[PDB]
């Protein structure tokens, strides 16, 4: 459960799972409620389920379309973080990743849905037809 | 040469703010007696929390910017009213009050004879009570009438529900966390560097008191000095004891219960005539422990005011009775406490120049707490002598403003906001939300 | 060899709990007369339920364990107090109650003279109404005072809403099934040889009677004979009949509303003077067709108490007046029956030793079922002479405890528990839960 | 709808789809709603979509991420039901199946989300960058 | 946003991605709510949910498993809109189609649940066997 975020990536990818597993499901469960504070445990687990199905999408628009880890056919491009493969993996950790990818991050998610799953499918069935 | 690939679940997460809810121990429940406070439908709590250390990570915490306060502050509020509503409300109580001197400690309490309506709406009903001076109040034999007319309206507490305070664990729904620090000093500024998470806060004692925090969790080592803006006067300095302190609660008069009925339906619980000891409310505090503590306390503020200085004690300045007191909850009675006693004190750089003390108390039955108006409770009476014993876990202090700063400081028991109540078990906790999508480039691109 | 496999939707279930809503069946709700009884915002029926039989299958029933009783129980509870919460509370009826005898059978109804406080606050109102003896108590010419006052508070049920008992089918949410047994005899224990499976349950009208089921579902072939523990004479014992019993109740008082007017805004309605047959409340039996089913139930009871012995019945030992008499609803007015006159036989191995009965029944417009406290309702007057007609379809019975248990045994009528005229209509059905998820060894694996 | 539950498993197969679609999915469906039993048609029907992502997560992380039936790379366990193939499928029923394997479900959940989707995600990984 | 619906279906399959994206997921966010106008801020957002898993299932089911475009098995029926392809895509709207199509509707949806998802994933069990 979070063990490897002060850990590197390369490391923190075999615990991958746990974040997947506890991160995904949340219930108490308690039936009992009332008009007031019930109301309380209420907003919270349907905040919950909204945040949820939003970060469904876009696995499912992607290139994705199962959970855990899915590849693209979307090239890493030289002017999103310049870098060694080791210096990445093996020497940097996540947080201190995403702090730097922070300007060009809605730039690659335009890369999956657009130039992926819209044009890949599209693609699918031009090349399913013969 | 690498590819985009999409990562599901990497440790990243953003500082934020959500809906919390409580968990009550699945034992709470079983303590029954109509709804203990919180716990009616509370969320039992995870026989096995978990608290799952993350290494090689230091996260900055401020206990002042924590929402957990807020949330939780509020969350009492509410509490507090809804407990309120479907109670009896002592509206007609606004009768006028022909009071007279009981039978010592010049009369404190008032004999008072009304007039009131019965389950008919035809006769009325001549009866007598029992009012402390603080619930009455004379206008112009003597005439009196409630404190509380002339500002609101009043409702009694149910003698069914207790006001006892049971252990709540905040917990955060799915896509949320808690951050708890480890670190056996802190002071709820600055990195922390052993940072822990858990998905239940521990057991805390919402403990509704004022100039002594009551029933709250110790500190480690040394004692522990909180404050917001510690060179600024203005704010409150809290502060975290390592060894709990004996304190004595009880009420001296052993009383009975009238149980009137103002029908159909409502029956009125009145305060009958005292039988035993014929004594004031008083508090106990052992000399002995009181000062230690205060040896030890007094030297991690010359930490701060410097090596040698003149540190003196005294009671409150003055202003309204929740400020000036030590306010609280004991057996359902809310006492105010004189602590004048015990802030009686000077102390030299290291030390200051009988078995026993004690602290004068006075009860009050009809209340507004946190400012609230148009709405007072009655503290209904209790069949016999109520005796309870508490830690002392800590204080809310100020600093006065008469400056000579270089010369020597004062330091008097504070009040007012109950937040800084919440933000000593708090201080460690604050709240984030989980950022589970990341992205990474590799060579695997597709098919 | 093989490998691992997941099947989704395997038919494997557990038995559980859970929360079950209601039906009405789409219609309920064209009858309107502003939400009758539950119908408000009930579900529609599917016009088409399902039922699927199930083959090669055998389930074990108990319908004392089973939980769709306690919910509707607390159901119909909870649907009592939501009626009574939007309606007229009559708080101020505690007023004295000067009262004489009405002008035969020991005067039974009480013309009583009172004040009563008007839309103004100023002038009262000295006005008379008409209550029954069993609405009432003396206090102490004749002075009365309402019976629930000294108990407890009163309110009065709307007259726009209706107590007509409407069709009600329990229905699971998704993830959940309701299980129907199927044979013609079964005694709600042991195992069940043919069993299928609903959406709904069928239509359940919530009829509120003792020592008479009326409104229920008919038995197949032989009458059924059901008990807790049968040898245990603590236990009541439920019958269910084979063809209906015709029963006959009325209101021979033909009455008016007087809606008088305690404003602003609310209007009361007492009970005018009678005009028509003077008479007592009454219940027709016929004397035939009680008796072919007697013949026919007795015979059952020495498929368990032997071949030959005698079997004595007689009415309702003592209690309280729900426990003592037939308690029920009809054209919104409550009904409590003498039933001593049908309980007055004696039986041989196979036989006993004119054209009509009757039976004295009490009206009593204010009433706590359930043993209620704090909360009385008051039934409002009708129009005219009420009359009804239902169907008898079973009874709540007792066993004495008196024993001589190898000479001869007598069964007198029961009351109390409401969940068991629930559990007539729910032996044949239990709430299960089902687990889609299955594993299974195949060859197929993976690429 | 449940008829092969007392039919062999073998057989059972063949109507696996009517009980995947009637479970699935369950509105009757009415807007209205009142303060008092309002609620009690609310928390039915919302322990109904928490036990049901409850299932869906396990199908996702589990080697199958798609519905009905999906297969995978997990050997069967001869300690697990050792069994002849006919004695399972045409002479046995699923309710008597799942009660033998009670003591081993836990294992074999193990052996999905972990030994493969973890490992053979990571593997894919490893065979799709060449 | 909707803005090929007049135009031909065949044009209409670029701006494809865009509906899905909006109709997918709406939340304001607003946490706040009270006894009423709060449970009609809550009855309509509730109903949204109900109606989307409802259209999930269908895709799950069928032979697509995945979101916007995914094919099938099923043989197009001469009886079903008989017609030139240029003059379904090139001249012809999808307001205009679904219009003739209501007959057929029900029936296709047959063809893809069972004939396919249910005959298809068993084939494929018997095809991945060996
Ligand atoms: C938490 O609590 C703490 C305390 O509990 C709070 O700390 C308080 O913080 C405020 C800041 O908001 C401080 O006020 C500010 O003080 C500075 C510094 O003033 C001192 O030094 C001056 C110069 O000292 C050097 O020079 C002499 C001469 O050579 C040497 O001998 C010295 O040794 C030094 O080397 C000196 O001039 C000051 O004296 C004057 O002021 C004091 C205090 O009022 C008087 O007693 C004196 O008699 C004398 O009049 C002092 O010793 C000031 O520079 C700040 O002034 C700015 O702000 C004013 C508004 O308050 C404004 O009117 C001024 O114009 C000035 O603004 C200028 O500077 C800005 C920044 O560059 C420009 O943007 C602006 O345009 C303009 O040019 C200010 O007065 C408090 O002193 C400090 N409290 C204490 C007890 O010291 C803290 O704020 C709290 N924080 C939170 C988050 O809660
Ligand atoms: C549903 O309702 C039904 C009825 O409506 C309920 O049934 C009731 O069930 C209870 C059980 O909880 C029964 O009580 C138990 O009875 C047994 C048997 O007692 C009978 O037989 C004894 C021996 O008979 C043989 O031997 C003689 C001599 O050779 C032969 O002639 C006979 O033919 C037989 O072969 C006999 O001794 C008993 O007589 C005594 O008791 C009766 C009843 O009180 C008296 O009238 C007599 O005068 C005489 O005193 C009787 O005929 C007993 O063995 C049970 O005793 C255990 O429990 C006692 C607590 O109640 C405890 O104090 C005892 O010590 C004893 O416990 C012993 O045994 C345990 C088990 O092995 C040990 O764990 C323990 O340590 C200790 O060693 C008990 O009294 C009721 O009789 C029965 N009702 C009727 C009407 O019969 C049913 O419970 C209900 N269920 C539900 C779920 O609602
Ligand atoms: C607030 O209230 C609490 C609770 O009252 C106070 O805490 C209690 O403090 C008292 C005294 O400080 C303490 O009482 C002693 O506890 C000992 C055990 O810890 C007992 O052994 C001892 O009993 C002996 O003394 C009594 C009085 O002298 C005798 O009546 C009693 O019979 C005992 O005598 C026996 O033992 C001797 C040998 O020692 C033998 O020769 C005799 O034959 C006989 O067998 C005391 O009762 C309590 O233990 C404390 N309670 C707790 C929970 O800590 C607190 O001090 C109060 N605070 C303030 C500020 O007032
Ligand atoms: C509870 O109340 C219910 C309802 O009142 C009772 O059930 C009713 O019981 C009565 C009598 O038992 C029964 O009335 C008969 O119904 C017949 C049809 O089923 C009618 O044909 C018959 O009418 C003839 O008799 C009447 C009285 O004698 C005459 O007034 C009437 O005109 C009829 O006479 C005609 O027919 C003859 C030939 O037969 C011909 O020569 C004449 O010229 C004329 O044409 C009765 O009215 C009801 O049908 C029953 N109702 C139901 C719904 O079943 C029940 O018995 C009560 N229970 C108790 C315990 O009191
Ligand atoms: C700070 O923390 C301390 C310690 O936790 C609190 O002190 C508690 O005070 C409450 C009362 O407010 C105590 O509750 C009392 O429990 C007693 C013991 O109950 C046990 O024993 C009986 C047999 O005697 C068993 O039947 C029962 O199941 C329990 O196992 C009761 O005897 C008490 O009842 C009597 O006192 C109350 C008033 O005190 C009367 O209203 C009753 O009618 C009766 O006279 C009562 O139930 C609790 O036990 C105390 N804690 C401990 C550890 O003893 C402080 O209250 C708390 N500070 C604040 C501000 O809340
Ligand atoms: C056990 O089951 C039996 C049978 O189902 C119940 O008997 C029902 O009793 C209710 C009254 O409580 C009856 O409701 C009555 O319906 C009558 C017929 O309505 C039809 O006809 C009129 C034209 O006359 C149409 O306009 C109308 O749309 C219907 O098509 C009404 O005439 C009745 O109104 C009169 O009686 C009531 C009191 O009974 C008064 O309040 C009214 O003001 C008015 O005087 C009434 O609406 C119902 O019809 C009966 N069932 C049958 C089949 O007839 C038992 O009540 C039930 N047992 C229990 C305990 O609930
Ligand atoms: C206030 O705190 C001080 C400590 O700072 C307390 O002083 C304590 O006084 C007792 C005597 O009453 C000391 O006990 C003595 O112990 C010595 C050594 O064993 C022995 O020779 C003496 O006969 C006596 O028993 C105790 O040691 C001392 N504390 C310390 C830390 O030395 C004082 O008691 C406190 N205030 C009160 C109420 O007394
Ligand atoms: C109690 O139940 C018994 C049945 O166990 C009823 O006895 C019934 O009595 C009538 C006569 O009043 C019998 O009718 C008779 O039929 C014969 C044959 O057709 C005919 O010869 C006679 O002239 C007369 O019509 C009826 O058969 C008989 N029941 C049975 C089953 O034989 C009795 O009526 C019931 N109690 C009451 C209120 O009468
Ligand atoms: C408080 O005052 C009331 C009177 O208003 C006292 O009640 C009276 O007590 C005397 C006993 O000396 C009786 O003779 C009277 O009959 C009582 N009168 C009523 C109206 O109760 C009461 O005793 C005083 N407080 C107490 C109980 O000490
Ligand atoms: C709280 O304690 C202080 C300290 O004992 C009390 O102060 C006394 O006040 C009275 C006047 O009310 C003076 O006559 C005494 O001389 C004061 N005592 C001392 C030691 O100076 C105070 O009264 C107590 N209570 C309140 C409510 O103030
Ligand atoms: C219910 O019916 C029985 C049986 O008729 C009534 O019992 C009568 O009770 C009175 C006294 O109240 C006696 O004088 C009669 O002799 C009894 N009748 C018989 C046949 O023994 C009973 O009173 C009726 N009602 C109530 C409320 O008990
Ligand atoms: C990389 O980014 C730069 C600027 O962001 C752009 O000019 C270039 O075309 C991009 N290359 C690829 C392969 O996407
Ligand atoms: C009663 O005591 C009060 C003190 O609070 C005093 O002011 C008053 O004069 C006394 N009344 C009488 C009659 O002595
Ligand atoms: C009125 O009838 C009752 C019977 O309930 C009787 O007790 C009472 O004496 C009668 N009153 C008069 C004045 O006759």
């Amino acid at each position: 459960f979070l063990g490897a975020a002060g850990s590197t990536m390369g490391a923190a990818s075999m615990t991958l799972t746990v974040q997947a597993r506890n991160l995904l499901s949340g219930n108490p469960d308690w039936l009992p409620d009332m008009t007031v504070w019930g109301i309380k445990q209420l907003q919270a687990r349907v905040l919950a389920v909204e945040r949820y199905l939003r970060d469904q999408q876009l696995l499912g628009i992607w290139g994705c379309s199962g959970k855990l880890i899915c590849c693209t056919n979307v090239p890493w491009n030289s002017s999103w973080s310049n870098r060694n493969l080791s210096e990445i993996w093996d020497n940097m950790t996540w947080l201190q990743w995403d702090k730097e990818i922070s300007n060009y991050t809605q730039i690659i998610y335009g890369l999956l849905e657009e130039s992926q799953n819209q044009q890949e499918k599209n693609e699918q069935d031009l090349l399913a037809l013969d | 040469n690498l590819w985009v690939t999409v990562y599901y679940g990497v440790p990243v997460w953003k500082d934020a703010e959500t809906t919390l809810f409580c968990a009550s121990d699945a034992k709470a429940y079983e303590t029954e007696k109509h709804n203990v406070w919180a716990t009616h439908a509370c969320v039992p709590t995870d026989p096995n929390p978990q608290e799952i250390h993350l290494e090689n990570v230091t996260e900055e915490f401020n206990m002042w910017k924590n929402n957990m306060v807020e949330q939780m502050h509020t969350d009492i509020i509410s509490l507090w009213d809804q407990s309120l509503k479907p109670c009896v409300k002592l509206t007609p109580l606004c009768v006028t009050l022909q009071c007279t001197n009981v039978t010592d400690m010049r009369g404190e309490l008032k004999n008072c004879s009304f007039n009131m309506t019965t389950e008919l709406r035809d006769k009325k009903q001549k009866v007598y009570s029992l009012f402390y001076r603080l619930d009455v109040v004379q206008i112009n034999n003597k005439e009196y009438r409630l404190i509380n007319c002339n500002t609101s309206a009043i409702t009694q507490a149910c003698p069914k529900v207790s006001f006892e305070p049971i252990p709540i664990h905040y917990c955060a729904p799915a896509g949320f966390a808690i951050l708890k620090c480890k670190d056996k000093k802190f002071n709820g500024t600055g990195p922390c560097p052993s940072v822990s998470t858990v998905q239940c806060t521990h057991g805390i004692k919402p403990v509704v008191s004022t100039q002594l925090l009551l029933n709250g969790s110790l500190a480690e080592e040394e004692v522990m000095i909180r404050s917001e803006n510690i060179t600024n006067n203005a704010k409150n300095i809290l502060v975290q004891f390592n060894t709990p302190v004996q304190i004595n609660c009880t009420r001296p008069n052993n009383n009975t219960r009238k149980s009137i009925r103002i029908g159909p339906g409502q029956a009125f619980y009145a305060t009958g005539d005292i039988i035993g000891d014929i004594r004031q409310a008083h508090c106990n505090v052992s000399k002995a422990t009181w000062n230690e503590t205060l040896g030890k306390v007094v030297k991690q503020l010359r930490k701060h005011f410097g090596n040698n200085t003149i540190i003196r004690f005294a009671n409150s300045s003055g202003g309204d009775l929740e400020v000036t007191t030590h306010s609280f909850n004991c057996g359902g009675e809310f006492f105010y406490c004189n602590t004048s006693g015990l802030f009686n004190s000077t102390w030299i750089s290291n030390t200051s120049v009988n078995d026993s003390i004690t602290l004068p108390c006075r009860i009050k039955q009809i209340i507004n707490m946190w400012q609230r108006i148009g709405q007072a409770m009655y503290a209904p009476p209790i069949q016999g002598v109520i005796r309870c014993v508490s830690n002392i876990t800590g204080l809310i202090l100020t600093r006065d403003g008469g400056s000579t700063n270089s010369t020597t400081e004062t330091f008097r028991p504070g009040g007012g906001d109950m937040r800084d109540n919440w933000r000593s078990e708090l201080y460690k906790y604050k709240v984030v939300k989980i950022e589970p999508l990341g992205v990474a480039p590799t060579r695997c691109k597709r098919r």
